[PDB]
RNA sequence: CGCGGCACAUCCACCUUGUGGUGGGUGUGGGUAGGGGAGCGUCCCUCAUUCAGCGAAGCCACCGGGUGACCGGUGGUGGA
RNA sequence: AUGCCGUGGUGUAAAGCGUGGCAGUGAGACGGCGGGGGAUAAGCUCCGUACGUCGAAAGGGAAACAGCCCAGAUCGCCGGC
RNA sequence: UAGACGGUGAGAGCCCGGUACGCGAAAACCCGGCACCUGCCUAGUAUCAAUUCCCGAGUAGCAGCGGGCCCGUGGAAUCCGCUGUGAAUCCGCCGGGACCACCCGGUAAGCCUAAAUACUCCUCGAUGACCGAUAGCGGAUUAGUACCGUGAGGGAAUGGUGAAAAGUACCCCGGGAGGGGAGUGAAAGAGUACCUGAAACCGUGUGCCUACAAUCCGUCAGAGCCUCCUUUUCCUCUCCGGAGGAGGGUGGUGAUGGCGUGCCUUUUGAAGAAUGAGCCUGCGAGUCAGGGACAUGUCGCAAGGUUAACCCGUGUGGGGUAGCCGCAGCGAAAGCGAGUCUGAAUAGGGCGACCCACACGCGCAUACGCGCGUGUGAAUAGUGGCGUGUUCUGGACCCGAA
């Protein structure tokens, strides 16, 4: 509710109290389930194509007449049951996205983050740079010296000087801007790291 | 997502065939012909175990009758007498006694004869 | 986390796959016949050949006025509980409270004892609404 | 892509403010000399749909 | 009828006493079309975890297990 | 005579009613009992029974036997009546 | 600022080609900029009397026959086309759903007009809860080929050695192919016909039954042998083994008895002499889009709910209030409202509002409740998404006609 981490290459600074949105929420696993599966549904490209009768070349001829041949009533040379035939009830290239209520999305997100606050997994850091240029090595020492976990979510913002360059090439580390803070990354990652600006922007947008 | 439905089917094929072993001709070689036989065989086992129980009663009765006739008494009056005596002894072990100890069978016959009343009137 | 994330109990009903053996649903599966229903769906309209109810019954009498300006209906009891202090009632205020459809003309019903002495800046009041408004001590407008 | 309402049903049935549908009776448009006022009063008015076809009618309207 | 093992309703006394379950009683359990309920299994994505060239998959034989769909172990072939 | 409607008790486990969801059936057969059609006919056809069985019911019996007699299989038992 | 993929003898950040990122175009092309060149104007703007002309002609409009617009000649406007006739230039003409007076609007029969929108032969870079050789385009391999057809047209099958060919030197049988021995090789149980190598099928060796005996070719009883094996008489050879055997128990075989009329479909009804299947492997038949509809279960909210298109951005999140359903319904409609309609009125009737174990103020009542308000804390609901079942239009469970 009211805790702050240390500062890189320093001592301690900040001390920002977290609002109720990140603590007083009874997160519901069914809600988070539905929202997460919506995200996985959106992640699909829907490229699963096939070929049905009519796209298969030819097949309009009706060989093997119905008298004096002793063969089955063929009727077409590209029917499903034939080698090289069409696919019946195939995976047509669907294009979909499980549209959900915005209140469900927000409630699930603040629920997950509030659970992280309950377990002390929020590391609202201040920055990560050697002044202006990136240093992945120093990023490794910082993140692996304060968090000591595999999967980490990093929220910086629109700062590309030492934002999504120092944290890159760190297996398990993903990065995003506050506006795109989804839930799947939050549930996958444990020690969720925020910048001061990440907290100000998130809180301001979310009252 | 093509799944290649071979494996799942093979579990059935190899199970049914390894159980069907010993059947003659196109019974222990062909899945679809073996399958028929397992249905008929197991329906047969289902009724045959029960019939077996009845059959064993028939055999036991025949043997008891044979020994009883050797002691000059019928099965009818033998069982009637044993019931009057309260000798709740099954036909399995009674038929066993007929072989293991014929003298004990004779003793049971004397008990039944004594227990029987007098005649066929009531 | 995701490995502890579960669906709600009672939801996620399994899809009853139809043509997958006799123990699952059946060979004919619902369509346990040989007639039309087995092969295709008969239109719900068709009764059999006799005149369906759609032609058997007479045509609904009358017509529909194209120039019918429908008014939204405001419950004076809702006014009573919504604005217990009165003061002033605007249409923008009522829709701001969500008591009536946006961008529409309104009418006032009298079903409910009105105690709030408040003038209503709106349209088309009923005679009983005037009875209740003047009972409270207000004034009707249009 | 989008449902259709049977136009005859929309022109013959009238839904009420609740879960009820009524049918206009009008077997009185051809010959009205032999029919008594008793019979024409039985036909006059509007009658709720009998419960023996509402599961069909509601799908016909919707 | 008797003696044991499964199951479905109802009931008795309980544990989170209509969510969900424990001990016990009674009755019930042939069944196609058809309704409903509860499950096994092949493949695939993801998360946690993990055996794995000191030998996986697939396949074969054997021995075992589950009320069933089916599952495991051992040994051999093979080599990711 | 049976049978039907209703009523007051006794008895009964779910059988009933209403409102909804989803289907099947919409070709029946035989026997017994009342009929009619027919020839005082038929393993003929058409009717009724809250009469049954098969259909959808294995088993025992009728030598063999879907419809007749007895009887409604949860599973096991080298136990009985 | 490189943990994207792939390759290399097996699963590689650090071995390699590469990626991140930064450089990089003589010449040509495209784009953009600059100069030249090209090209327009010695004003009609403003106030005014309103004598005169003009504002697109065989056109408009009319009539007839047709088309099409929700509009099926119908009361049938607007628009287009054909055929005859045939006006006017501002006090004008046409339209505003037959039509007419009034009113608002714009001035036809002449031309041009990029963006927003649609599409992908082809060429880039990337993706994939897409396929892995009977799938994917028909075509991974001499593929629109071989081949069929007068021809238009129709239209196949064949993938995999091993890390490296290191493709078995040499010898021996044999005419050769082929095989064996040697040898390379981790392995030939990877030899060009080859990764893994199932089944049908063929065949051999061997344990067991069978030539006086009928039965969906089984099941249950069930002797005797075979094989595995415990205890044991016993061999005393015992620091070994257990030989052969009684008895007991697995895995085979099975003498002989009992019982017993293939499977599926369709049928009032089947073992079938009703149909169908030669066998094995593989392929294959109730699925999906939609802010669809109905019902139901769970999950968000709570008289509200919810956003579609669309904008920003990097994963699909944040915004977007136009709209929808609900909220008050009745009536042909006007209309009015808890009433409303028919109706002279409704006394009645169609439709919808309002359920107490009960107190306080109040009329009635022996007791029990009718009614106006606050609660003794009295009775209640829709909307959206994901699922399930059904249903509608979509090839609609699949295959099949003439």
């Amino acid at each position: 509710l009211k805790i702050d981490v240390k500062t890189p290459a320093g001592k301690v600074d900040g001390a920002i109290e977290l609002p109720a949105e990140l603590f007083d929420v009874p997160a519901n696993i069914a809600l988070m389930h539905q929202v997460v599966t919506a995200q996985r549904a959106a992640a699909r490209q829907g490229t699963h194509s096939t070929k049905t009768r009519g796209e298969v070349s030819g097949g309009g001829r009706k060989p093997y007449r119905q008298k004096g041949t002793g063969r089955a009533r063929q009727g077409s040379t590209r029917a499903p049951q034939f080698t090289g035939g069409g696919v019946v009830h195939g995976p047509k290239p669907r294009d979909y996205s499980q549209r959900t209520p915005k209140k469900m999305i927000a409630a699930a997100l603040r629920g997950a983050l509030s659970d992280r606050a309950r377990n002390g997994r929020i590391h609202a850091i201040t920055e990560l740079v050697e002044g202006q240029n990136p240093s992945t090595k120093s990023a490794r020492a910082f993140l692996a010296s304060l968090t000591e976990r595999k999967q980490v979510l990093v929220v910086i913002g629109r700062s590309d000087e030492a934002g999504a360059k120092s944290v890159r090439n760190l297996p398990g580390v993903h990065i995003l801007a506050p506006d795109q803070l989804n839930t799947y990354d939050v549930l996958r990652a444990d020690d969720v790291v925020f910048s001061v600006e990440a907290l100000n922007a998130y809180i301001a947008a979310n009252t | 997502a093509r799944v290649k439905r071979a494996v799942n089917a093979h579990k059935k094929r190899r199970s049914i065939l390894k159980a069907s072993r010993g059947y003659r001709g196109q019974r222990s070689r062909l899945y679809r012909k073996a399958k028929e036989q397992q249905l008929h065989s197991l329906n047969y086992a289902y009724r045959d175990r029960r019939a077996r129980k009845g059959e064993f009663r028939k055999l036991w009765i025949a043997r008891i009758n044979a020994a009883a006739r050797l002691n000059d008494i019928t099965y009818n009056r033998l069982i009637q007498g044993l019931k009057a005596a309260g000798v709740e002894v099954d036909r399995k072990n009674l038929a066993d006694i007929a072989i293991s100890d014929p003298a004990a069978f004779t003793a049971l016959v004397d008990v039944a004869r004594a227990a029987l009343p007098e005649d066929v009137n009531a | 986390k995701l490995h502890d994330l579960r669906p709600a109990r009672g939801s996620k009903i399994a899809r009853t796959r139809v043509g997958r053996g006799d123990g699952s649903k059946g060979k004919t599966a619902g369509r346990g016949t040989k007639g039309t229903r087995a092969r295709k769906q008969v239109p719900v309209t068709f009764e059999g050949g006799q005149m369906p109810i759609h032609m058997r019954l007479p045509k609904l009498k009358g017509f529909r006025n194209r120039f019918r300006t429908e008014y939204e209906i405001v419950n004076v009891g809702d006014i009573n509980r919504l604005f217990p202090q009165g003061g002033a009632v605007g249409v923008d205020d009522l829709v701001a409270k969500g008591a009536v459809r946006k961008n529409a003309l309104v009418k006032v019903l009298g079903d409910g004892k009105l105690t709030a002495k408040v003038d209503v800046s709106a349209h088309k009041f009923s005679g009983s609404a005037r009875a209740k408004i003047t009972a409270a001590g207000g004034s009707a407008t249009e | 892509p989008k449902a259709k309402t049977h136009s005859g049903a929309s022109k013959r049935f009238r839904r009420t403010g609740t879960g009820k549908i009524v049918r206009q009776k009008a077997n009185r448009r051809h010959l009205l000399e032999h029919k008594p006022s008793t019979r024409t009063r039985r036909l006059d008015g509007r009658t709720v749909v009998a419960a023996n076809d509402t599961k069909r009618v509601t799908s016909l309207l919707n």
